[PDB]
RNA sequence: GGGGGGAACCUGGGGAACUGAAACAUCUCAGUACCCAGAGGAGAGGAAAGAGAAAUCGACUCCCUGAGUAGCGGCGAGCGA
RNA sequence: CUGUUGGGAAGCAGCGCCAGAGAGGGUGAAAGCCCCGUAGGCGAAAGGUGGGGGGAUAGGUGAGGGUACCCGAGUACCCCGUGGUUCGUGGAGCCAUGGGGGAAUCUGGGCGGACCACCGCCUAAGGCUAAGUACUCCGGGUGACCGAUAGCGCACCAGUACCGUGAGGGAAAGGUGAAAAGAACCCCGGGAGGGGAGUGAAAUAGAGCCUGAAACCGUGGGCUUACAAGCAGUCACGGCCCCGAGGGGUUGUGGCGUGCCUAUUGAAGCAUGAGCCGGCGACUCACGGUCGUGGGCGAGCUUAAGCCGUUGAGGCGGAGGCGUAGGGAAACCGAGUCCGAACAGGGCGCAGCGGCCGCAAAGUCCGCGGCCGUGGACCCGAAACCGGGC
RNA sequence: GUGGAGCCUGGGAGUGAGGGCGCGAGCGAUAACGUCCGCGUCCGAGCGCGGGAACAACCGAGACCGCCAGCUAAGGCCCCC
RNA sequence: GGAUGACCCCAGGCGGUAGGGGAGCGUUCCCGAUGCCGAUGAAGGCCGACCCGCGAGGGCGGCUGGAGGUAAGGGAAGUGC
RNA sequence: GGGCCUGACUGCGAGGCCUGCAAGCCGAGCAGGGGCGAAAGCCGGGCCUAGUGAACCGGUGGUCCCGUGUGGAAGGGCCAU
């Protein structure tokens, strides 16, 4: 018996295209080069899954060093002196307290100055 | 039983290894053949079995020893086959070289010779030619060898 | 169609019972004047080929 | 061994006989891929680039037009081109061992045995070859067509009264296979064809 | 009576080369492709100046086998009763 | 047959019936019973055939005894040159014959692989001879054959159009609908084309007609864009729009970021290839081998061609093959054998699990799979060589 | 020393253009992104990740997937960062 | 562990070119099938932010389309660009 | 340097070195018949490592293994060169 393509590569080919919709021009119009985009993208994807965390904790490391500032010591003492205190609040919510409750973040500093 | 219960045992009938199907399957582009040279061509190579890359080969460098023959060929002669005591411990009364042919023992065409191995049993047994070890053995165990012509 | 028998293989070669590969020694020809007698009498036996070889040439002779 | 039905003008009689007590699955299937590849026709076929209507001739200069390579317009990178390794008219038989599809043949008829499905008759009453005269019959068999059945008998009337119903196979006991036998939820049989099938299987 | 035609098939008269031998000349391809003559629903062959070792067989043709055997061979590649 | 849904029933429902016929194709959809058929039967005045049956005819036929008349000539035979055969000069016979020489008629002659003897075989130099075998223009039957880039080069007005001086080369192109009911008539327009009306179950089924993908072109809408540096994406956040602790679209800013494939020591690479999309496009098959594997049987395993049966039925067939013993160039011997003086030494060889039972196994057969040999052997590509023609 | 260690039999390969670096030599000119060997390494195949401005083979390190969690390596901590 | 691919628990491996091996998806065709799905709508087409699957894919829903399609389990290849 | 000599043996060969193959190398010991020596013993060429060439085809000596119906013969095999 013959088996000719028939169905299968149109198939194979709208899957493609409908993951690469937004691309610029023939980039979601051509299978070939929506192909090459998204070889690209996927690489991206999980690359930048991985460099969120990095990003994050940059930003959050930036904003403690702020608030840190306003009350007389910088973000590498105040780690430090939470370390010999024992306190073990990550940097995520250190940066949400520095923002949202700057009582509490005053404290957190003291404790850490104490501790050295 | 039915038609949809008939099914082959595991591993009795396996998927053939199909390549040049894309890169998933691990056999893509080249095939398994690896890059370039005569081996990966259409056609591929000169006979593995002889060939040794232009050198005088393993095979044609060794002697030749022997008779060989020649036109106009094999020379007639009668043939003999073997076949040991043991063998005949399976018959009863008289044995012959029609019956070892019969019984797959003797082939078609030779001479009847019977060999010493194993056990003799009191038979007649009717043949071209004993061994000296299996006439003694047949006398000894209370046979009757009958030599033919 | 089947294959045929290597005839350089037959002549050259035997397989034995065990599926070894047996030939004659090379290298007494000619030239044997000053060959020691031990040279000559030891070249006189047969050898067993090297497996590689043997496997090879058994292919050759597809109906021994 | 086995204790097998028989309908008689006397009543339902019994009879015993030793089919195989094992049933070989594996066999059976492969008694039945022998018997479906060698009734293949093999008659598939398609044209080589040699075979192709076409000319041998250079469709145009090796260099120098600017367009890629090519010999003749029937090498298979063409649009209508010979097909490489296209199917060519084949022999799809080979012969099964005689002991494997006898031994298939007395499985076979183990399993309809073994599950109360085999049953022997005597004779078949009035059926004279027609058909509303073979359903008559099958009633008061125990036949209503709810089942499949194989019916093999060397009686051509009773054949030829059964053979049109939808649900049932005819076979002489010369005939007798493992395919038709599995193809079917019933067994019915001669004493007759009985009698021959223990010859085959013996 | 002949002449000319007919898809293959057949017999006869002629008869390559690429290729293979990892070069090449003997050898191979192959008595193939092809040209020509003739035949017919077929053609050829056929009633032993046979075989060849069996004190044997009994025209010829064709299939299985014998057998990739016997042998042949720059005793190479291969060829092959 | 009726009812029912439907444009339409063959669907579904009720109640039946045929079957040596339930192969299959149709009919408005899916029908054993409506149609064409199918099973089973029937049929030729004319012409062809007639291998079967019957009948003519041609032809067919003894025994010894003697006689030595006849028994295929430029032949046998020998030599020279060559072909055929497995035989390539080989110890080279046999069969054929271009050249030279050149017999005999059975007490004649050819052959059994130089030759000679013995022992056999056979009857050359005249002719014919069914059948079993090959093929497929033609008719038919059937496909784990194709389904319009497939299948023949051609489903269609194709060996055509067209190309070529010529030999020769050689396409593309199938489908409205159940039914033409193929859209009267009116309206804009020179027409084309359209808008109404109308037909239709359906008209983006309207003939440029089934379905109607993709590239490609356009209209409308949402988001967005004129201080911005880019393999075009990705991660985050915010804005707007949409669908209703959520999601979809869009993208302002910030982070990160050197296409794909090929070939390479090394490519984003300024090395190859690709305009884009659709379709065609490359590891196969036969036979043999060698391993592995699923089964069958096991010192045995197995049949080939055929023959009978079947008409998607299987069986018979033991010829033959592999195995059961090896060693030796061989004669030959044999669980051994070869080298040798050896009873020396060495090479190559030689010996199941459980309670008669089971089980397992040599081996072998079949299926399957990997790989190898032979074929074009994964596919495409030369420059060339040869033959016959133009 | 129990390791994707080792040995034995067999099936299937691919590879037989390497390249940089360190060390040891030869050749070269105590030249070459030179060449030819030796021991090692990495790239090749880790052009995946951090550092080195950028950069196959230098330093760090062997990426099964996910996380808006933590600790470190080399390298860094004035701003770009 | 439990006895056997029943599932759970603890542990360790899981970068990768040539290449080896394993397990699957889908395409055409055969058996299954005188069956079954189908005009209350087959195949094919277009959507989908939904469900299952690691993935190749498979469902389901809306629209189109208007007559075919074909399961569990097996078989064979002109089988995936 | 001298005496006597021919082991510059025949038939084998445990065991190794080397090594992709094929080769190449060393070899105690047993038997046959020897040489020298009172003997123990040594002797299967040369202090050692180069002084060489696989197959095929063919020559010569021997052997008496095959001998195409049989006896021979032709021609081959085997041993040596
Ligand atoms: N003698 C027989 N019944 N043979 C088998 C049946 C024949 C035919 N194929 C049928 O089914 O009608
Ligand atoms: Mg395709
Ligand atoms: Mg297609
Ligand atoms: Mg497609
Ligand atoms: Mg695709
Ligand atoms: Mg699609
Ligand atoms: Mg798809
Ligand atoms: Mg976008
Ligand atoms: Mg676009
Ligand atoms: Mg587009
Ligand atoms: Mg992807
Ligand atoms: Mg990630
Ligand atoms: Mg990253
Ligand atoms: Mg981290
Ligand atoms: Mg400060
Ligand atoms: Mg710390
Ligand atoms: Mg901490
Ligand atoms: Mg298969
Ligand atoms: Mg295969
Ligand atoms: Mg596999
Ligand atoms: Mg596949
Ligand atoms: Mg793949
Ligand atoms: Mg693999
Ligand atoms: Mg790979
Ligand atoms: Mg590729
Ligand atoms: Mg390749
Ligand atoms: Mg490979
Ligand atoms: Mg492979
Ligand atoms: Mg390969
Ligand atoms: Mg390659
Ligand atoms: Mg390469
Ligand atoms: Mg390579
Ligand atoms: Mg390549
Ligand atoms: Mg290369
Ligand atoms: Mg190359
Ligand atoms: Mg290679
Ligand atoms: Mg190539
Ligand atoms: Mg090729
Ligand atoms: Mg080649
Ligand atoms: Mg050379
Ligand atoms: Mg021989
Ligand atoms: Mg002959
Ligand atoms: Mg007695
Ligand atoms: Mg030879
Ligand atoms: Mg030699
Ligand atoms: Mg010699
Ligand atoms: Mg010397
Ligand atoms: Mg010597
Ligand atoms: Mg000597
Ligand atoms: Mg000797
Ligand atoms: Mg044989
Ligand atoms: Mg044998
Ligand atoms: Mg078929
Ligand atoms: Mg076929
Ligand atoms: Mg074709
Ligand atoms: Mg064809
Ligand atoms: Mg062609
Ligand atoms: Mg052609
Ligand atoms: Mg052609
Ligand atoms: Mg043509
Ligand atoms: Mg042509
Ligand atoms: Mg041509
Ligand atoms: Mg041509
Ligand atoms: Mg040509
Ligand atoms: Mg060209
Ligand atoms: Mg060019
Ligand atoms: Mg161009
Ligand atoms: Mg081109
Ligand atoms: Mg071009
Ligand atoms: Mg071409
Ligand atoms: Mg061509
Ligand atoms: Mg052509
Ligand atoms: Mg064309
Ligand atoms: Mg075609
Ligand atoms: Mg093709
Ligand atoms: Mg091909
Ligand atoms: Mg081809
Ligand atoms: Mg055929
Ligand atoms: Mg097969
Ligand atoms: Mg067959
Ligand atoms: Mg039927
Ligand atoms: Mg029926
Ligand atoms: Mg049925
Ligand atoms: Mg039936
Ligand atoms: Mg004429
Ligand atoms: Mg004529
Ligand atoms: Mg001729
Ligand atoms: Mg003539
Ligand atoms: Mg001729
Ligand atoms: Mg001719
Ligand atoms: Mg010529
Ligand atoms: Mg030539
Ligand atoms: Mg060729
Ligand atoms: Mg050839
Ligand atoms: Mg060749
Ligand atoms: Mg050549
Ligand atoms: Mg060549
Ligand atoms: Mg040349
Ligand atoms: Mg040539
Ligand atoms: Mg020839
Ligand atoms: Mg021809
Ligand atoms: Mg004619
Ligand atoms: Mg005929
Ligand atoms: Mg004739
Ligand atoms: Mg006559
Ligand atoms: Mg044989
Ligand atoms: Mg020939
Ligand atoms: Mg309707
Ligand atoms: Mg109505
Ligand atoms: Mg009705
Ligand atoms: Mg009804
Ligand atoms: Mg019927
Ligand atoms: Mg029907
Ligand atoms: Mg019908
Ligand atoms: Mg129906
Ligand atoms: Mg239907
Ligand atoms: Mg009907
Ligand atoms: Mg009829
Ligand atoms: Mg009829
Ligand atoms: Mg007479
Ligand atoms: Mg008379
Ligand atoms: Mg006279
Ligand atoms: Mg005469
Ligand atoms: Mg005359
Ligand atoms: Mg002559
Ligand atoms: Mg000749
Ligand atoms: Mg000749
Ligand atoms: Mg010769
Ligand atoms: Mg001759
Ligand atoms: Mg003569
Ligand atoms: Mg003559
Ligand atoms: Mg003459
Ligand atoms: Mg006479
Ligand atoms: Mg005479
Ligand atoms: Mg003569
Ligand atoms: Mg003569
Ligand atoms: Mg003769
Ligand atoms: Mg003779
Ligand atoms: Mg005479
Ligand atoms: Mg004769
Ligand atoms: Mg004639
Ligand atoms: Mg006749
Ligand atoms: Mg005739
Ligand atoms: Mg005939
Ligand atoms: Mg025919
Ligand atoms: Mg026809
Ligand atoms: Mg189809
Ligand atoms: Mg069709
Ligand atoms: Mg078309
Ligand atoms: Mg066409
Ligand atoms: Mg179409
Ligand atoms: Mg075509
Ligand atoms: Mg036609
Ligand atoms: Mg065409
Ligand atoms: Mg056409
Ligand atoms: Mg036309
Ligand atoms: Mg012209
Ligand atoms: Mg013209
Ligand atoms: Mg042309
Ligand atoms: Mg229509
Ligand atoms: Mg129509
Ligand atoms: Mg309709
Ligand atoms: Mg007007
Ligand atoms: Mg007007
Ligand atoms: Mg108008
Ligand atoms: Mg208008
Ligand atoms: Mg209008
Ligand atoms: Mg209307
Ligand atoms: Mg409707
Ligand atoms: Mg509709
Ligand atoms: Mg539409
Ligand atoms: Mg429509
Ligand atoms: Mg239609
Ligand atoms: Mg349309
Ligand atoms: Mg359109
Ligand atoms: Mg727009
Ligand atoms: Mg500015
Ligand atoms: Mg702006
Ligand atoms: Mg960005
Ligand atoms: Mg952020
Ligand atoms: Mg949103
Ligand atoms: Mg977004
Ligand atoms: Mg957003
Ligand atoms: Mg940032
Ligand atoms: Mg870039
Ligand atoms: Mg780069
Ligand atoms: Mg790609
Ligand atoms: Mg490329
Ligand atoms: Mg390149
Ligand atoms: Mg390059
Ligand atoms: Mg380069
Ligand atoms: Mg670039
Ligand atoms: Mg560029
Ligand atoms: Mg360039
Ligand atoms: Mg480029
Ligand atoms: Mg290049
Ligand atoms: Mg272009
Ligand atoms: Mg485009
Ligand atoms: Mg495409
Ligand atoms: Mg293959
Ligand atoms: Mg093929
Ligand atoms: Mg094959
Ligand atoms: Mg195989
Ligand atoms: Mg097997
Ligand atoms: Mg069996
Ligand atoms: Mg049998
Ligand atoms: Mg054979
Ligand atoms: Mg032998
Ligand atoms: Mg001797
Ligand atoms: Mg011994
Ligand atoms: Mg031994
Ligand atoms: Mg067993
Ligand atoms: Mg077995
Ligand atoms: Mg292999
Ligand atoms: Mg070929
Ligand atoms: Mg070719
Ligand atoms: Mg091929
Ligand atoms: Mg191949
Ligand atoms: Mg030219
Ligand atoms: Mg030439
Ligand atoms: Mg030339
Ligand atoms: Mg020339
Ligand atoms: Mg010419
Ligand atoms: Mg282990
Ligand atoms: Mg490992
Ligand atoms: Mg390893
Ligand atoms: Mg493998
Ligand atoms: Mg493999
Ligand atoms: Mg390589
Ligand atoms: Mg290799
Ligand atoms: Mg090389
Ligand atoms: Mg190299
Ligand atoms: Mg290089
Ligand atoms: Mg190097
Ligand atoms: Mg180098
Ligand atoms: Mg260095
Ligand atoms: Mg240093
Ligand atoms: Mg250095
Ligand atoms: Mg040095
Ligand atoms: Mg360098
Ligand atoms: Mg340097
Ligand atoms: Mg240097
Ligand atoms: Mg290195
Ligand atoms: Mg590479
Ligand atoms: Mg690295
Ligand atoms: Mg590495
Ligand atoms: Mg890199
Ligand atoms: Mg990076
Ligand atoms: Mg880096
Ligand atoms: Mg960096
Ligand atoms: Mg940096
Ligand atoms: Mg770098
Ligand atoms: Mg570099
Ligand atoms: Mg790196
Ligand atoms: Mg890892
Ligand atoms: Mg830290
Ligand atoms: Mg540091
Ligand atoms: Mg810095
Ligand atoms: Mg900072
Ligand atoms: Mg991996
Ligand atoms: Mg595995
Ligand atoms: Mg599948
Ligand atoms: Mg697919
Ligand atoms: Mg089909
Ligand atoms: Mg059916
Ligand atoms: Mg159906
Ligand atoms: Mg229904
Ligand atoms: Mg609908
Ligand atoms: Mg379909
Ligand atoms: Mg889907
Ligand atoms: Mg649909
Ligand atoms: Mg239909
Ligand atoms: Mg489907
Ligand atoms: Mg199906
Ligand atoms: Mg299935
Ligand atoms: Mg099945
Ligand atoms: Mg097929
Ligand atoms: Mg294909
Ligand atoms: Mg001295
Ligand atoms: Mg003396
Ligand atoms: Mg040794
Ligand atoms: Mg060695
Ligand atoms: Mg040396
Ligand atoms: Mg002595
Ligand atoms: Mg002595
Ligand atoms: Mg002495
Ligand atoms: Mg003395
Ligand atoms: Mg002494
Ligand atoms: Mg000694
Ligand atoms: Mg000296
Ligand atoms: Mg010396
Ligand atoms: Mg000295
Ligand atoms: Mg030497
Ligand atoms: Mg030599
Ligand atoms: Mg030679
Ligand atoms: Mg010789
Ligand atoms: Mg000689
Ligand atoms: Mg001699
Ligand atoms: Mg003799
Ligand atoms: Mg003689
Ligand atoms: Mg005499
Ligand atoms: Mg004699
Ligand atoms: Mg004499
Ligand atoms: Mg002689
Ligand atoms: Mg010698």
């Amino acid at each position: 018996p013959r088996a000719k393509t028939g169905v299968v590569r149109r198939r194979k080919h709208k899957k493609i295209l409908k993951l690469a919709k937004g691309y610029w021009g023939l980039r979601s119009k051509s299978f070939r080069k929506a192909r090459e985009t998204l070889f690209a993208a996927g690489n991206y994807a999980y690359a930048h899954r991985k460099r969120r965390k990095r990003d994050f904790r940059r930003l959050w490391i930036v904003r403690i060093n702020a608030a840190c500032r306003q009350h007389g010591l910088n973000y590498s003492t105040f780690i430090h002196g939470l370390k010999k205190a024992g306190i073990e609040v990550d940097r995520k919510n250190l940066a949400d307290l520095a923002v949202r409750e700057p009582q509490v973040f005053a404290e957190l500093v003291e404790r850490a100055k104490a501790a050295q | 039983m039915k038609l949809s219960d008939l099914r082959p045992n595991p591993g009795a009938n396996k998927r053939r290894k199909r390549v040049g199907r894309g890169p998933g399957s691990g056999h893509g582009k080249t095939a398994t053949r690896g890059h370039k040279g005569q081996k990966s061509r259409s056609g591929g190579l000169k006979d593995p079995r002889r060939f040794e890359g232009g050198r005088s080969t393993t095979l044609m460098r060794l002697p030749k020893r022997g008779m060989q023959g020649q036109v106009p060929g094999e020379i007639k002669r009668p043939r003999y086959q073997g076949v040991n005591l043991k063998d005949l411990a399976r018959f009863e009364g008289e044995v012959t070289p029609e019956l070892l042919v019969r019984a797959g023992l003797l082939k078609k065409g030779y001479r009847l010779k019977i060999l010493g191995e194993g056990e003799a049993k009191p038979l007649k047994v009717v043949a071209h030619a004993f061994s000296k070890s299996a006439l003694e053995k047949l006398k000894a165990a209370g046979g009757e060898p009958v030599l033919l012509e | 169609p089947k294959m045929k028998t290597h005839k350089g293989a037959k002549k050259r070669v035997k397989i034995t019972a065990s599926g070894k590969v047996v030939a004659m020694k090379t290298g007494k020809r000619h030239l044997n004047w000053q060959k020691s007698g031990k040279e000559i009498r030891q070249k006189g036996r047969k050898f067993v080929l090297a497996k590689p070889e043997a496997e090879r040439i058994k292919l050759l002779l597809p109906y021994e | 061994v086995y204790q097998i039905p028989v309908l008689s003008p006397s009543g339902r009689r019994e009879l015993a006989a030793d089919l195989p007590a094992e049933i070989n699955p594996h066999l059976l299937w492969e008694v039945v891929r022998w018997q479906l590849a060698k009734r293949r026709r093999g008659t598939a076929s398609t044209k080589t680039r040699g075979e192709v209507a076409y000319s041998g001739r250079k469709i145009w200069p090796q260099k120098h037009t600017g367009r890629a390579r090519h010999g003749d317009i029937g090498a298979p990178i063409f649009v209508g081109g010979g097909v490489v390794f296209g199917p060519k008219p084949r022999d799809y038989s080979y012969t099964l061992p005689k002991k494997v599809r006898k031994k298939g043949l007395a499985m076979a008829v183990a399993d309809r045995a073994r599950e109360g499905k085999l049953l022997l008759v005597e004779a078949f009453a009035g059926v004279n070859g027609k058909t509303k005269e073979f359903l008559a019959w099958a009633k008061e068999a125990g036949l209503d067509g709810s089942e499949s059945v194989l019916l093999v008998t060397g009686n051509e009337l009773v054949r030829r009264a059964a053979r049109n119903l939808p649900w049932v196979v005819t076979l002489a006991p010369e005939g007798l296979n493992v395919y038709d036998i599995v193809r079917t939820e019933r067994l019915v049989m001669d004493l007759d064809a009985w009698e021959v099938f223990q010859n085959r299987i013996g």
